[PDB]
């Protein structure tokens, strides 16, 4: 019976590019999430929920992006631009209908991409199958 | 079988915010296969009875309170205050619904839903446990 | 389906939290299978499996919360911080966890304890079973 479900957080993330990599795995049932790349890979086709709560101190715009057959599919964004140097949590989430092999990841705005790095608090990326199609 | 499930993600695609003290219409669909969210009324209507999760993330650059309503009763309110910078107001709740029950989001006197470029507003709901 | 486990509970108590105190959400909106205890604020797993836990908290100042997991002695999974100078905020966090029977999950206050629970600015704690073991 289909289980795919993950949660991943940031602590020692490889930095580079606009993809937000959450390097520390908390849950990875069916191992759909790749912690080296920050990419979720769909094995079971169906409707999935994805959500993130990401800590910033300055400006941050994030988007849940997907791909099918390697073609990138941009989507909605979510921002906190308080820009006062104090913890703010930006969040977003959506249902995505995915086909086998589809990939899903968080991408930042190259002009607004501050993500807190440290041990005081956490940023999280999660996803789970709602029902197979 | 698709009609034995329930799921939607709708979004608000417009630059003008809702009127004060009004139901919030999400006019654009990301997914809504059973048609359970109605973009013309702004209301979700229960087709399949059971336990649902509802959650939203709304961008705003002035004060915003979002109220979630179930069959005429306000279930939860969450407010975010800001002045000219962008934040996300979020809220969510699990509810066991009967056929024909309506769910929707509304604002009060704090009604701003004007996100900066690249910051949107979303409302999702899905059936977890049928009966 | 069969194993229907889901809870949503709000906080209506306006008494200031102390560090390390379990955050009680005393008003249940939903509590199917009654695995959530509104008297303590803890969820206690009966049926092993994948759960998703989430909260939204209103605040009028700096707030940090620990998401705790464990049996008789609990360990923190993550800490979420959201700061606010002189302004009302709503913050959020979530996490997918694979739980054993007897494991409890709850939110715990820190230093940073500005949290409101009232009419017009609620705080809520929810969780549900994704997939049984
Ligand atoms: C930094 C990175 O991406 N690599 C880690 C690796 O150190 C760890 O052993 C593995 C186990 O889950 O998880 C990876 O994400
Ligand atoms: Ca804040």
């Amino acid at each position: 019976q289909p289980r795919p479900a993950f949660s991943a957080i940031r602590r020692n993330p490889p930095m580079g590019g606009n993809v937000v990599i959450f390097d520390t795995v908390i849950t990875n049932q069916e191992e759909p999430y790749q912690n080296h790349s920050g990419r979720f890979v769909c094995t079971v086709p169906g409707y999935y929920y994805f959500t993130f709560q990401v800590l910033s101190q300055w400006e941050i715009c994030l988007s849940i992006v997907s791909s099918s057959r390697g073609q990138v599919r941009r989507s909605l964004g979510f921002c906190d631009t308080t820009n006062k140097g104090l913890f703010q949590v930006v969040s977003g989430g959506m249902v995505l209908q995915l086909q086998q092999g589809d990939q899903v990841w968080v991408e930042k705005d190259p002009k607004k991409g501050h993500i807190y790095q440290g041990s005081e608090a956490d940023s999280v990326f999660s996803g789970f199958l709602i029902f197979p199609s | 079988k698709q009609k034995f499930q329930s799921v939607f993600t709708v979004t608000r695609q417009t630059h003008q915010p809702p009127a004060p003290n009004s139901l919030i219409r999400f006019n654009a669909v990301l997914t809504n296969p059973q048609g359970d969210y109605d973009t013309s009324t702004g209301k979700f209507t229960c087709k399949v009875p059971g336990l649902y999760y509802f959650v939203y993330h709304a961008s705003h650059t002035a004060n915003l309170c979002v109220l979630l309503y179930r069959s005429g009763v306000k279930v939860v309110t969450f407010c975010g205050h800001t002045s000219k910078t962008n934040q996300v107001n979020s809220g969510g709740v699990l509810l066991r619904l009967q056929v024909g029950e309506e769910v929707w989001l509304a604002v009060n006197d704090y009604y701003d839903m004007v996100g900066i470029q690249g910051s949107d507003s979303v409302f999702s709901g899905f059936l977890l446990f049928p009966d | 389906a069969t194993q229907k486990i889901a809870f949503s509970a709000t906080r209506t108590i306006n008494v200031p939290l102390r560090r390390d105190q379990t955050i009680r959400f005393d008003h249940v909106i939903t509590n199917m299978n009654n695995n959530y205890e509104p008297r303590s604020g803890k969820f206690t797993c009966k049926v092993p499996g994948l759960y998703y836990f989430t909260y939204h908290a209103s605040s009028r100042g700096n707030l940090c919360v620990n998401l705790m997991r464990g049996r008789e002695r609990a360990q923190k999974v993550v800490t979420f911080c959201d700061y606010a100078y002189n302004t009302f905020q709503v913050t959020t966090g979530g996490m997918v966890l694979k739980l054993e029977q007897g494991e409890n999950v709850f939110l715990q206050a820190t230093d940073k304890n500005s949290l409101l629970g009232m009419e017009g600015a609620n705080s809520i704690f929810s969780g549900f079973l994704l997939f049984p073991d």
